[PDB]
Formats: structure tokens, C-alpha cells, sequence
């Protein structure tokens, strides 16, 4: 058409399950990030 | 919605520089020296 | 660029002077791509200009796509696009080849991509290219757009002047150089080959 | 012949119509259903 397609080597669909993973499973050497979390909901952390 | 009249009618001019949307799309329509981007009198097609 | 006329417009020339002013390297925009979170799919598009092709060519004024062909929001993708460089320096005659008490001449040249950041202000520098009018000199209503678009830069060393003096060094010469050395009076016969 | 000005310009329409030269380009001036062939307001390039 006036503006073609063009495909390439990626998938976002797929990449998001491998971050919702990343963190809810996190434990570095309770979970890492979720904890983070955690005192974000608290109003205690900002970035 | 409205097939009473026997009128909606194609626009007459370009609605590109009427909807000056994207930061970019204005600096895509300058150019060529020193002009104004004139599409012409009736430019749409179906 | 005194002697440059308007009977050599269109013809391949060399020209002589000075360097003395570069304008910052900046990206240009070639094709740019997008996606759309409605159907997957990512579309592209292209853009170009006069300065790019030697000969005339009819005008495609395109535009910068936000819309899909349905109606779909495009999100911009700046790492798949491609971007081409981009920098004009001016030329004038070197001051020693100039008539005395006259007011100098100039010329402006256009580099892309490679030839981009080749010198600096205020060198001596041989360029070569094409004399190329442009555009409509008012008759769509001073006269035509005149530049060069170069393809040669070369660099040349004048005495009192910053840009260095190399050769290219022959394996023949290499053996003379080094055959020399040997000899215990190198610093004598040197010495004395000074002025 | 007469650069002593400061003049000729560029035509302001298309000379394609004015010179109805050969019998087959009055035919392809007309077509896309009904309609007349408009160029445009100023289309020389040089």
C-alpha cells in the first residue's frame, strides 16, 4: 500500500512473560524486587 | 448515518497542516528552499 | 574560487584556499520504522532529497507516519531507524595566493556520511567535485543557488600552518634509511646536511 | 537575450492545453471518468 510492512527477529508478547517472571521471581544470592515493592506500596521508596 | 438528502463531501483541501500532530510531521512539510507544502486543489482519492 | 565562473557550472573542478568555517555534524533522517500494538506488524518508510542524486528528479513530498492504514497508534522505534551524517564548511582563496588589499572570494561545499569530519578550520585543502545549481532563482515569483557537492578532500601542508607533513615510505627507501645507521659517523653527516 | 533588468518567468500553467498539438494527446488530456486534466498551480520543474 502506501505503507508497507516489514518483519523482525522480535516478539513483545513474549518478552513481557519473561519480565513478569524476572519479577516475581527475582532472589538474589522474600523475594528481591517484591520487597521493593513492598515498601512502595507504603509510601516509603520513589524511584 | 444520515442517507436522507435526495450531503457529506470529500475535503477540499489537506488536513496534514491542519493537524499539525507530530513534531516531525511540520518539519516534513517544509522544505524544497524556500515554499509553502501545496498539495493542490482536490487531493483525495478513495 | 576567484576564477570560478558561471561557463563552468555542471563540470567536475579543483579547487584551491582555505578552510575557514565547519558547522556541526548532525544526523539525517534515510527510513524510519514503527509498530502497531493492535496487529503486531511493523511498516516503514522512506525519504529523500535533492542533494543526494546527481540528476533532477520529480519530487516525492512524503510524510511522517502516525496512523496505520486502519486507524492503529504506531509507537516509533529510534533503533531501527537509520540515520545518515551530515556537515557544509566553507572555502576561500589562501592568503598568498590573493591579490593585496582586495576583499576575498568563497565557495560553499556540502559533505555527507564519510567525508564528514576530515579537517578543521583554518587548513590548507584541494576539493573535488560538482558546480551544481539549485532550486528556482525567483522566476517561481539575486540569482541561482550555487554549491559544490563534494567527493575529494584532500589536505595540503604550507609552511607556518597546522596540518602536518607525511610521505608514504618506500621498503627501498626503509633499506637507506636503515643501511645508514650502521655506520659510526651518522650524527656527523647528518649534522653537517643542515643548511 | 535581456539580462539588463534588475524579467521572464516560469509559465503558471501547464502549455500541454493551449497547444492541442496532436490528436492522440487531446485524448490522453481527458479520462478519470469526468473530469478535466488539471496540472496544478505552478508544476515546472528545471
Amino acid at each position: 500500500a502506501a505503507l508497507p510492512s516489514i518483519q523482525l527477529p522480535v516478539d513483545y508478547n513474549n518478552l513481557f512473560n519473561e519480565i513478569t517472571d524476572f519479577l516475581v521471581t527475582f532472589k538474589q544470592d522474600g523475594p528481591k524486587y517484591m520487597a521493593m515493592l513492598q515498601k512502595v506500596a507504603n509510601r516509603e521508596l520513589n524511584s | 448515518n444520515n442517507f436522507n438528502s435526495i450531503t457529506v463531501s470529500l475535503p477540499r483541501s489537506c488536513l496534514s497542516t491542519i493537524e499539525s500532530e507530530s513534531s516531525m510531521a511540520n518539519e516534513s512539510n517544509i522544505g524544497d528552499e524556500s515554499t509553502k507544502k501545496n498539495c493542490g486543489p482536490d487531493p483525495y482519492i478513495i | 574560487p576567484r576564477t570560478l565562473t558561471a561557463q563552468h557550472l555542471n563540470k567536475l573542478v579543483s579547487v584551491e584556499g582555505i578552510v575557514t568555517k565547519t558547522s556541526l555534524v548532525r544526523p539525517k533522517l534515510i527510513r524510519s520504522v514503527h509498530y502497531a500494538a493492535k496487529t503486531g506488524r511493523f511498516h516503514y518508510r522512506d525519504y529523500t532529497d535533492a542533494t543526494t542524486t546527481l540528476t533532477t528528479r520529480i519530487p516525492t513530498p512524503a510524510i511522517y507516519p502516525t496512523e496505520d492504514t486502519e486507524g492503529n497508534k504506531l509507537t516509533t522505534e529510534y533503533g531501527y531507524s537509520t540515520f545518515i551524517d551530515h556537515q557544509r564548511i566553507t572555502v576561500q582563496e589562501m592568503p598568498e595566493m590573493a591579490p593585496a588589499g582586495q576583499l576575498p572570494r568563497s565557495i560553499d561545499v556540502i559533505l555527507d556520511d564519510d567525508l564528514v569530519d576530515k579537517t578543521k578550520p583554518g587548513d590548507r585543502v584541494n576539493v573535488v567535485g560538482v558546480f551544481k545549481s539549485l532550486g528556482a532563482g525567483g522566476m517561481n515569483q539575486i540569482g541561482f543557488k550555487t554549491l559544490i557537492l563534494g567527493n575529494t578532500v584532500y589536505p595540503l601542508h604550507a609552511r607556518s600552518t597546522g596540518v602536518a607533513a607525511r610521505q608514504m615510505l618506500t621498503d627501498f627507501d626503509i633499506r637507506n634509511i636503515n643501511k645508514l645507521s650502521k655506520k659510526k659517523d651518522i650524527f656527523d653527516i647528518l649534522s653537517q646536511s643542515l643548511a
